[PDB]
């Protein structure tokens, strides 16, 4: 090949791989010779002298039980010693970000790696040896002239080689769009079908001039294109058919696969939920352990089965039209969103869920962040948001919130459920309201505890608790004060834990106690929570500590 | 001239950081800028045999400016290039009355970079939706943002500055990265004319400064803690007071709250007005007096990194503390900003971070690691919008909210 080679080094302080060549059966050696003679005939490999001190294992494997064999070289020992390269493409283009082209062609190049030469000085490190029968004769020495399959450098080097090869044609054809990906090229254009096919054949001839084969017949792939779990159709994109298995028993592996398929499907099928099914996966135990399906998980899975009944599709992107993203709440801390330019067509869909006390507004903002990141990645811009929240609500939240938040352009969309502030603590103490000095305490060993309160009106109470912690008693005290007070109450605690949890103003939690506390807070008119140093004998707090 | 050889720390490989996704606008700006820089020889395109990577961003003016995040490369080079070619830091810069910051980055672009080091300056212009692998460059000359650049240009800078220095022996000049900090005690007018004299001097010696920023570090001090002053006091007020004083006892030993604690002996309502006694008022007086004085035994440690904590106070105000060990504040302060139908939280936070970082540079000659009150991804998304600096401090994102919010107000 006239292609310019890329200079490759071994890792500093390392030498070429000197690895044993273990004997093979007669047929394997025969097939190896049969293949290597033809590879040598095409200049892909070359026999070498006894001077080469390195070596690399070689195996022979049948192909799908067929006539032609296949040569397999384990370069894992050489790969350790070769330098690092530019990291190859991590992610892939998302169909929602593609733009409609009147024509799209798939061109797969064969012998992609063997069609690109290897740096000369590095070729000696890829040396391997074909063994002889019973070691009665010297082995046949060989080395690669081109990019070996399974070598560390082959993908990146082939990538840059392809890019450099495409540069001229790309220059002489600015109105056509070529996408590169592994062994494939994807060429789109708005040219008329005849002109487009002409340009395609032109490209094919160019690539062939650079030694790269490409389908000669009417191109092997036609729409729809089954690509990376996607179905790419001329005017729409969707996912490949999802199959949800029917089983009486479910292991960790099966649930993981299921959550996989559901997540994968969630990018275009609106409403998919995975919280309850992945909540089964909290157990980090063995992958073969059979996990019993809960009722909530069963209901969830059933609802997903209902959603996946009829197929749904996504459209392609139009730069000339606005980019809109709308968010809806699903109730269980789950959120779903649609990204679209048109009313009945989604560009794509998605979900957000908060893992590891929180409130709706904060979660909403987090979702907005996720969608913003995704939008930037896919289309290179940020979407206009449609959100179920009042301006006064969100402003009230972000003003008094301890973290700094970025609130983008958004308009109110009145679609229940709505995000609102269910309750709000008083900023100043309440005149004409009873003052509950509360406290709670437990034993780290016996797990026996007690929570109580003392009020300025002379009212006192102590409630015993079993199987608890200091924290849970510290919350239980506040809960008690809330239970035994009027619509307006001044609570005073020494616990900065409890104060912290409550001042965050959550509307949901994975703790039933906190949920009850939240219920009480919603049911109240005014609630002022104050804090004082424990064991400082301030008074008011001392009697409650003495009690419990 | 022949290039200054640049070596890494033994055992350390080059930087391999991910490139952040960018808006189409910013990507186009970077493509433009890098096309021009490639045209001028400053950078060249590289192959797949270059594994290293350094993030790039686009900031601002009405003209897009490119900003390289060389933090990683700095930790992998300058840590041995603050030793070898290190730049000393004057302790008299903070004592001057007026300090102006000049941009002298454009100098570095004249000087070539060590051939064997260029591969570590690799950066990637990203593509939208992973369409193309990305445009890969490396620097051929001294890059802005790299701490090795002003270290290599150090001698040249000294040589150019020497005449002006001789004509102005009372002016302090300290170079941090791409910036020249010029401090004097002169009158504001005389100061600005002097800065302009330095501008013309530098310009007629071949150094352009795109200024065609004023600080006052003589007023900078560790702010004293303020106790609430009220005519009458309620139970709640005395509770907040005793609490705050008890918190302050972590810093000032000698704080007593017994006389104030006995004042709320009975279990009373939070809105009940309580008169102050003799022992109580005397205790408050003694506590205020001991609180007015600065802390004893607080010194800067050159072997320890600086830590900056910021907390949001609302109403367009932020408060910050700079320390090295807990409750040993080297420098506190409060950054406030006029809204004027302009500012939001992230803008204020960013400007705050820049102000704090500049103060930190002026005082100690290095930057603090911030604990920022903001969601990580939000910051990583929008921090480049109001960033006017050329350096980038280290940062991490605080998890739990502070209950100590009103204690710094
Ligand atoms: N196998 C495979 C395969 C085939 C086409 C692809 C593609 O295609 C495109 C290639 C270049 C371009 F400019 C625009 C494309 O897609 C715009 C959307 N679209 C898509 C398919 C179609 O039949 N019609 C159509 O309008 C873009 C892409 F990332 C990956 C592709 C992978
Ligand atoms: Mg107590």
């Amino acid at each position: 090949s006239p292609i310019e080679t890329v200079p490759v080094k071994l890792k500093p302080g390392m030498d070429g791989p000197k690895v044993k060549q273990w004997p093979l059966t007669e047929e394997k050696i025969k097939a190896l010779v049969e293949i290597c003679t033809e590879m040598e005939k095409e200049g892909k490999i070359s026999k070498i002298g006894p001077e080469n001190p390195y070596n690399t294992p070689v195996f022979a494997i049948k192909k799908k039980d067929s006539t032609k064999w296949r040569k397999l070289v384990d370069f894992r020992e050489l790969n350790k010693r070769t330098q690092d390269f530019w990291e190859v493409q991590l992610g892939i283009p998302h169909p929602a970000g593609l733009k409609k082209k009147k024509s799209v062609t798939v061109l797969d190049v064969g012998d992609a790696y063997f069609s690109v030469p290897l740096d000369e000085d590095f070729r000696k490190y890829t040396a391997f040896t074909i063994p002889s029968i019973n070691n009665e004769t010297p082995g046949i020495r060989y080395q690669y002239n081109v990019l070996p399959q399974g070598w560390k450098g082959s993908p990146a080097i082939f990538q840059s080689s392809m890019t450099k090869i495409l540069e001229p044609f790309a220059a002489q054809n600015p109105d056509i769009v070529i996408y590169q990906y592994m062994d494939d090229l994807y060429v789109g254009s708005d040219l008329e079908i005849g002109q487009h096919r002409t340009k395609i054949e032109e490209l094919r001839q160019h690539l062939l001039r650079w030694g790269l084969t490409t389908p000669d017949k009417k191109h092997q792939k036609e729409p729809p294109f089954l690509w990376m779990g996607y179905e790419l159709h001329p005017d729409k994109w969707t996912v490949q058919p999802i199959v949800l298995p029917e089983k009486d028993s479910w292991t960790v592996n099966d649930i993981q696969k299921l959550v996989g398929k559901l997540n994968w499907a969630s990018q275009i099928y609106p409403g998919i939920k995975v919280r309850q099914l992945s909540k089964l996966l909290r157990g980090t135990k063995a992958l073969t352990e059979v996990i019993p399906l809960t009722e909530e998980a069963e209901l969830e899975l059933a609802e997903n089965r209902e959603i996946l009944k009829e197929p749904v599709h996504g459209v392609y992107y139009d730069p000339s039209k606005d980019l809109i993203a709308e968010i809806q709440k699903q109730g269980q801390g789950q959120w779903t969103y649609q990204i679209y330019q048109e009313p009945f067509k989604n560009l794509k869909t998605g979900k957000y869920a908060r893992m590891r006390h929180t409130n709706d507004v904060k979660q909403l903002t987090e979702a907005v962040q996720k969608i913003t990141t995704e939008s930037i990645v896919i289309w290179g811009k940020t979407p206009k948001f449609k959100l179920p929240i009042q301006k006064e609500t969100w402003e009230t939240w972000w003003t008094e919130y301890w973290q700094a938040t970025w609130i983008p352009e958004w308009e109110f969309v009145n679609t229940p459920p709505l995000v609102k502030l269910w309750y709000q603590l008083e900023k100043e103490p309440i005149v004409g309201a009873e003052t509950f000095y509360v406290d709670g305490a437990a034993n780290r060993e016996t797990k026996l505890g007690k929570a109580g309160y003392v009020t300025n009106k002379g009212r006192q109470k102590v409630v015993p608790l079993t199987n608890t912690t200091n924290q849970k008693t510290e919350l239980q005290a506040i809960y008690l004060a809330l239970q035994d007070s009027g619509l307006e109450v001044n609570i005073v605690t020494d616990s900065q834990y409890a104060l912290g949890i409550i001042q965050a103003q959550p509307d949901k939690s994975e703790s039933e106690l906190v949920n009850q506390i939240i219920e009480q807070l919603i049911k109240k008119e005014k609630v002022y929570l104050a804090w004082v140093p424990a064991h400082k004998g301030i008074g008011g707090n001392e009697q409650v500590d003495k009690l419990v | 001239i022949e290039t200054v050889p640049v070596k890494l720390k033994p055992g350390m490989d080059g930087p391999k950081v991910k490139q952040w996704p960018l808006t189409e606008e910013k990507i186009k700006a970077l493509v433009e800028i890098c096309t021009e820089m490639e045209k001028e020889g400053k950078i060249s395109k590289i192959g797949p045999e270059n594994p290293y990577n350094t993030p790039v961003f686009a900031i601002k003016s009405t003209k897009w400016r490119k900003l390289v995040d060389f933090r990683e490369l700095n930790k992998r080079t300058q840590d041995f290039w603050e030793v070898q070619l290190g730049i000393p830091h004057p302790a008299g810069l903070k004592k001057k009355k007026s300090v102006t910051v000049l941009d002298v980055g454009d100098a570095y672009f004249s000087v070539p970079l060590d051939e064997d080091f260029r591969k570590y300056t690799a950066f990637t212009i990203p593509s939208i939706n992973n369409e193309t692998p990305g445009i890969r460059y490396q620097y051929n000359v001294l890059p802005q943002g790299w701490k090795g650049s002003p270290a290599i240009f150090q001698s040249s800078m000294t040589k150019i500055l020497e005449p002006f220095k001789k004509q102005n022996p009372d002016i302090v000049i300290y170079q941090y990265m791409d910036d020249l900090y010029v401090g004097s005690d002169l009158e504001i007018g005389q100061h600005r004319t002097k800065i302009e004299e330095l501008r013309q001097h530098l310009l007629r010696w071949g150094l352009t400064t795109p200024d065609k920023y004023e600080l006052h570090p003589d007023k900078w001090t560790v702010q004293p803690i303020v106790l609430p002053e009220k005519d009458s006091w309620t139970v709640n007020d005395i509770q907040k007071l005793v609490g705050k004083l008890n918190w302050a006892s972590q810093i000032y030993p000698g704080i007593k709250v017994r006389q104030l604690s006995k004042l709320l002996r009975g279990t009373k309502a939070l809105t009940e007005v309580i008169p102050l006694t003799e022992e109580a008022e005397l205790e408050l007086a003694e506590n205020r007096e001991i609180l007015k004085e600065p802390v004893h035994g607080v010194y800067y440690d050159p072997s320890k990194d600086l830590i900056a904590e910021i907390q949001k106070q609302g109403q367009g105000q932020w408060t910050y503390q700079i320390y090295q060990e807990p409750f040993k504040n080297l420098k506190t302060g409060k950054y406030a900003r006029m809204r004027g139908a302009h500012t939001n939280d992230v803008k204020q936070l960013t400007e705050a971070v820049q102000k704090i970082t500049t103060e930190s540079i002026v005082i100690w000659g290095k930057t603090p690691k911030f604990k920022l009150p903001i969601q990580k991804e939000t910051w990583e998304t929008w921090w480049t919008e109001y960033w006017q600096a050329t350096w980038i401090p280290e940062w991490e994102f605080v998890n739990t909210p502070p209950l100590v919010k009103l204690w710094y107000q």
